């Protein structure tokens, strides 16, 4: 029955991880998402001249 | 890999001769084939060409007609069969892989040739530099002038450098006016626009002398330069 | 001449109908199932053969209200030509899927060499080939003939025209009607008599229920080439072998035995495409 | 205009029909699914049709060209990989009779043949069934009676009562009784019989899907 | 034994360690931006060489070529821009459910219920496509495939287990078992240093290439994970599953972010992906159809129908211009 020893080191091994707050990192995602926006083909449609399909 | 020659010797002008090229080391059923000669007081001149499976075959205007290329699959040979021969057509023909698809690098494998004699809209290329001396180490730059623009729509410049040291059959130094051969170290590079081409070799040693020439593949016949020649 | 008139409304519902039958047929084949499989690919070319021959019929039917051919020499030829194209094309077009069938049931080890996708085309063209063996021969021999009053197009130019026409004649009969007939009656039959003893056909209510409807359904196109094309071969027959003056009840008859001959191509796609079990699935 | 794509359209062309070739002779073939029990008699009907994931057996009978995926060989959850199976002709399923009173064994057997009988991939794929070990089950059944695996077996302790019973206790399984059939077959093993069966089964199938095809069915 | 209420109290401690760090959902953050609109997506190519259902591609580095595996035994090479086919491998086994290639563009790899992961050489001199290697040991069908470069490698067999492989030596350096069911997918970070597997527990995992254990562990699925896709900066990931729900995760904040549903969708999800962004999140369903998903406002943005049966694969290039989606149709639109 090692997997319960197992287990519980690897639980404990996750329990310490220094969590950043929700906020902060939707806010990273989001600025992440706005700052590269203008590099992204798919969202805002670019003309046939650069367009290889 | 491995191209072996047979076929050659001295001709009576009108007669006839089939030449042999027998592969034997990689998947002959899938490159194209093209037979190249090398007249004894010229550079490289195309001949003709054959695709994979036989679906296509192209031939310069000079052995058109006259001449007939054929390839055995299953035996993994080459023949070119010649018919009126005459005394223009003394030459070494080499017999050289090529496969096409997007990213290969045709034209990169030549046979060692045969040496027959016979007794008695074409993109044309300049090298005004038909040879210059050298030493070990320097940086040497090769010039090719097309005529016409070999920048085809798709962005790809279709010109490739060979190189031909000292009896020997040439080899592939760059295809697409850029990029390297398999094998070929790194100091060589090509640059250049349509109808503007360079060769530049740095730090440049012995065993690299030779001649070097100029093809275009935009459009058959295929055509081949006069060959700049290194010396030391 | 209330019965012209009503002739003509026959023939011009009989269009509508066809046409109409014929473009949702290939309608639906093109956009929904998309001749994926050999089966798609006949009933595609029955139905385009069946519309081409039926859209000639408004033709032939304003041609007997006016009394005569106003379209001119060119017309003419392209409206006979197809018109014995398309009936050509649509009968042997049913005499493949009928052999089809018969290979997909009684020789399934080879019909899994056989019926694919490629080899359908192959054959499809190869139909059109021997259709227009008989299409071109129009090109070469129609003309625009003019009487003293009335304009007709007929198919004579050869001076042999007792023996040229009557060849003509006899050669569609046999390759036509007598050919097809006992091709589609020998394969149906046989496959049927093959289904007759399939395991999944037999055993219980509802397999053998499922094998009396297959076996409804052969019958019922059988039955229904038998009917749509005898009339129009027996009349032709009859008439090149009797005198049959020209009274109202002889030009009644014809024009009702050819508004039964295409009645077979109005009727082609609602056997064949809108009883096959794949479009039935598909609009239900 | 396609200057050096030519060649290339070329090369793509000939691959093509190459695939196109390669295809039509994987049409040909005949695929057969391979499921069962522990230690059933699975490996034995594998002997008699003479030829580390899923084990692939290829044989040709009169002219037929039959591929058997054998699949027992991974452990890990069926309904993950059960769809790749879409499509197969068949299934072979094999079921020991000298089992039903080994360790509900056959229950267990029921139990797979009901949920892989009435899969939603599954629902049309005729299952041809297999019931090895003939002599054992005569040699069990004088001793050992039916009652053991169903309780409520009301009838005399006979090889072929008790043989009918588990065969028509496998067949009712099927709820789509209108659906697929379920061939059935007790595996002798003399003169090939039990490929011929195999043979006839598929040929069946094979009919019903031209059927299909034709749009008849 | 005892230990199982010692567990059980530290996932009450983990529930309650981020259950504090939620200040706001990420919607209530997002709220006050405008929405990308309607999103017009049409099949710019359709490549048509597969004769059989597609269970994989994977697009190269230069975001031209594509390679697609089927069941047919076949794995075909295609140059997108022209629609030509670049190569046709014939697979050692007809069953195949992956293929990755390699970012060098010089290899492909191979796998399925053969347990087997079989990479392919295909820059080589002989103009032919050879096996180069054969990496065995899974005891379970391979479900992904993913190059750290053309000298390591890294599988998700369905043994419950992901392992990274040193394909010139043909040996596990790195073995990682920690899940409890198949693990049916797997995603490298933009740097290659850590990846993440859904396994069919209902729970992706955190692992770490370089030692071998799982960093973290993100549960809140209600069934099988059957797809994962790193966010493009690399702090998070989106999952798709069975029950007809993708939700984002976040490494660094260790919980999940929104929930992209819908209640007209109750079919499972086949593939996940992110525009080059990251704004969008294709997602691919057994609906036959693909969904635009807005990655930060949850809402929809367009609808990709163009396929008759699962869109099982789909992939977005490295530059952001095309979409591909593979279905079990036989066919493989490109989509912009
Ligand atoms: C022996 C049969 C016969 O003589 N004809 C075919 C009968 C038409 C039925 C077609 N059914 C189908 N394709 N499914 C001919 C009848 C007469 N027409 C005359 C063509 C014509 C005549 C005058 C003006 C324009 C066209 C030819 C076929």
């Amino acid at each position: 029955i090692a997997q319960a020893r197992k287990l519980v080191e690897q639980l404990k091994m996750e329990a310490n991880i220094d969590r950043i707050k929700v906020s902060k990192a939707a806010a990273d995602l989001m600025a992440y998402c706005e700052a590269h926006a203008k590099e992204d083909p798919l969202l805002t449609p670019v003309p046939a001249s650069e367009n290889p399909f | 890999v491995q191209l072996v020659e047979s076929g050659g010797g001295l001709v009576q002008p009108g007669g006839s001769r089939k030449l042999s090229c027998s592969a034997s080391g990689f998947a002959f059923s899938s490159f194209g084939m093209h037979w190249v000669r090398q007249a004894p007081e010229k550079g490289l001149e195309w001949v003709a060409y054959i695709s994979s499976g036989s679906g296509t075959i192209y031939y310069a205007d000079t052995v058109k007609g006259r001449f007939t290329i054929s390839r055995d699959d299953p035996k993994n040979t080459l023949f070119l069969q010649m018919t009126s021969l005459r005394s223009e057509d003394t030459a070494m023909y080499y017999c050289v892989r090529s496969i096409y698809y997007y990213g290969s690098s045709p034209f990169d494998f030549w046979g060692q040739g045969t040496t027959l004699t016979v007794s008695s809209s074409d993109i044309v290329m300049t090298q005004a530099t038909s040879s210059v001396p050298v030493t070990p180490g320097e940086s040497v730059s090769i010039s090719c002038r097309s005529s016409k623009s070999l920048l085809h729509s798709n962005g790809n410049t279709y010109l490739y450098w060979f190189l031909q040291r000292p009896g020997q059959s040439p080899q592939l130094l760059i295809y697409r006016m850029s990029n390297l051969a398999s094998g070929v170290p790194d100091r060589f590079s090509g640059s250049g626009s349509g109808t503007a081409f360079t060769l530049t070799i740095s730090r440049l040693e012995a065993e690299d002398v030779g001649v070097y020439y100029c093809m275009q593949h935009l459009e058959y016949p295929l055509t081949f330069g006069a060959g700049t020649k290194l010396e030391l | 001449m209330v019965t012209a008139i009503t002739i003509m409304a026959l023939y011009s519902i009989v269009c509508v109908v066809g046409l109409f039958g014929n473009f949702l047929v290939m309608y639906v084949i093109v956009r929904y199932t998309k001749m994926k499989t050999a089966t798609n690919i006949y009933i595609f070319n029955l139905a385009l053969a069946d519309a081409l021959a039926t859209s000639t019929l408004p033709f032939q039917s304003v041609n007997y209200l006016m009394g005569t051919w106003p379209f001119g020499n060119i017309l003419c030829k392209i409206v006979i030509s197809i018109d014995y194209y398309n009936m050509f094309t649509s009968i042997f077009t049913l005499c493949t899927m009928s052999v089809d069938r018969y290979i997909a049931v009684c020789h399934p080890v080879k019909a899994l060499d056989f019926r694919t996708p490629r080899n359908a085309k192959i054959v499809n063209v190869c139909n059109w080939i021997l259709s227009s063996a008989i299409g071109l021969p129009v090109m070469f021999m129609a003309t625009t003939k003019y009487r003293q009053g009335s304009i007709d197009c007929t198919l004579t130019f050869s001076h042999p025209t007792w023996y040229w026409e009557n060849l003509l004649k006899i050669c569609v009969f046999i390759f036509a009607f007598i050919m097809p007939v006992l091709i589609i009656t020998v394969c149906y039959g046989l496959m049927i008599l093959r289904l007759k003893s399939v395991r999944m056909l037999s055993g219980s209510k509802e397999k053998d229920r499922n094998l009396r409807r297959i076996t409804r359904m052969v019958l019922v196109v059988v039955a229904v080439f038998i009917v749509c094309w005898t009339p129009i071969h027996i009349y032709v027959i009859i008439k090149a072998l009797i005198t049959i003056p020209e009274t109202t009840f002889q030009t009644v008859s014809w024009h009702f035995c050819i508004a039964l001959g295409y009645t077979n191509s109005c009727l082609n796609p609602v056997l064949y495409a809108f009883l096959d079990e794949n479009f039935k699935r598909c609009f239900r | 205009l396609s200057a050096e794509d030519k060649a290339a359209v070329e090369r793509s062309k000939m691959i093509d029909r190459n695939l196109r070739e390669d295809g039509e002779k994987a049409a040909r073939e005949v695929k057969l699914l391979l499921l069962g029990a522990g230690e059933s008699g699975k490996s034995t009907i594998v002997k008699q049709m003479k030829i580390t994931g899923i084990v692939e057996t290829h044989f040709t009978f009169k002219d037929l060209h039959f591929k058997m995926f054998d699949v027992g060989g991974q452990r890990s959850e069926r309904k993950k990989w059960i769809h790749c199976f879409e499509g197969v002709t068949a299934i072979i399923f094999c079921v020991a009779l000298s089992d039903y009173d080994l360790v509900n064994r056959m229950h267990e057997s029921m139990k797979l043949f009901d949920s892989i009988c009435n899969n939603k991939w599954f629902t049309d794929t005729s299952i041809i069934l297999f019931l090895n070990k003939k002599d054992l089950f005569e040699e069990k059944i004088k001793k050992s009676p039916l009652t053991i695996c169903y309780p409520e077996y009301a009838g005399s302790n006979t090889y072929e009562e008790a043989a009918a019973y588990i065969q028509c206790q496998f067949e009712d399984l099927n709820k789509r009784k209108d659906t697929k059939e379920i061939y059935t077959h007790f595996t002798c093993a003399t003169d090939t019989k039990n490929v011929q069966f195999v043979f006839d089964a598929v040929t069946d199938v094979i009919i019903k899907n031209n059927l299909k095809d034709c749009g008849l069915f | 034994d005892q230990l199982r209420q010692e567990a059980e109290q530290l996932k009450n401690q983990i529930r309650d360690a981020r259950k504090a760090c939620a200040d706001a959902t990420l919607s209530q953050i997002t709220n006050n931006i405008d929405p990308v609109g309607r999103i017009q997506m049409r099949t710019r190519r359709t490549l048509r060489g597969h004769l059989a259902k597609i269970y994989a591609m994977h697009w190269g580095t230069d975001s031209r070529l594509l390679v697609s595996a089927s069941q047919d035994g076949k794995l075909i090479i295609w140059d997108s821009y022209t629609t030509n086919k670049v190569h046709a491998i014939p697979l050692r086994s007809s069953w195949v459910m992956t293929c990755a290639y390699a970012p060098s563009g010089n290899y492909v790899a191979c796998g399925g219920l053969d347990n087997i992961c079989s990479i392919y050489n295909l820059k080589t001199r002989e103009g032919n496509v050879r096996v180069s290697r054969e990496l065995a040991g899974h005891t379970g069908y391979l479900s992904c495939c993913r190059f750290l470069d053309d000298n390591q490698i890294v599988t998700s067999s369905g043994d419950t287990t992901c392992a990274l492989w040193d394909i010139e030596t043909g040996q596990q350096t790195t073995t990682f078992t920690g899940h409890t069911g198949d693990v049916m997918s797997l995603s490298l970070a933009p740097d290659t240093r850590l990846f993440v597997s859904g396994a069919c527990d209902a729970s992706a995992k955190l692992w770490d290439v370089r030692e071998g254990m799982c960093r973290q562990t993100f549960t809140g699925h209600e069934s099988d994970i059957n797809a994962i896709c790193f966010f493009p900066n690399g702090n998070a990931f989106a999952t798709g599953s069975d029950d007809a729900t993708c939700r984002l995760f976040d490494l660094r904040a260790d919980q999940e972010l929104m929930t992209y549903s819908h209640d007209n969708i109750i079919c499972g999800i086949t593939s996940v992906s992110f525009s080059k962004s990251g704004r969008l999140l294709l997602a691919g369903y057994d609906d036959f159809n693909c969904n635009v998903w807005d990655a930060l406002k949850a809402d929809r943005a367009g609808v990709l129908a163009g396929h008759d049966n699962r869109v099982s694969c789909l992939g977005v290039t490295d530059d952001g211009m095309a979409v591909a989606t593979g279905s079990w149709d036989s066919f493989l639109k490109i989509w912009n």
